[PDB]
């Protein structure tokens, strides 16, 4: 997610110009607290997500 | 049990102690449990997400 976010952030910006992302099996391997850790990191990275 | 272990409230388990409780749709059941006791201080000190 970090690599994707920075990659999508154009020059002169730190946030992904293409804000939307898809996440299949979003959390099919983690418990809700750790999934929420992903939520925090993902969202904090300037990412609109599905 | 997970909160007890995460915060630090330790759990002992060699015992047969029982309870009787019902699930979401009224169907009732009998339970067997391990030995331990939860406390507010350890849980409020530790964080949750």
């Amino acid at each position: 997610t970090a690599s994707l976010s920075y990659a999508l952030s154009p020059a002169g910006s730190r946030y992904p110009l293409f804000g939307t992302i898809i996440l299949d099996e979003a959390f099919s391997r983690s418990s809700h607290a750790v999934a929420g850790r992903i939520i925090a990191a993902l969202r904090e990275f300037g990412l609109h997500a599905v | 049990i997970g909160m007890a272990r995460e915060a630090g409230i330790e759990v002992i388990d060699s015992q047969r102690e029982f309870a009787e409780l019902s699930d979401g749709e009224g169907r009732r059941w009998r339970f067997n449990l391990p030995t331990t006791g939860l406390e507010s201080q350890a849980l409020m000190d530790i964080d949750w997400e």
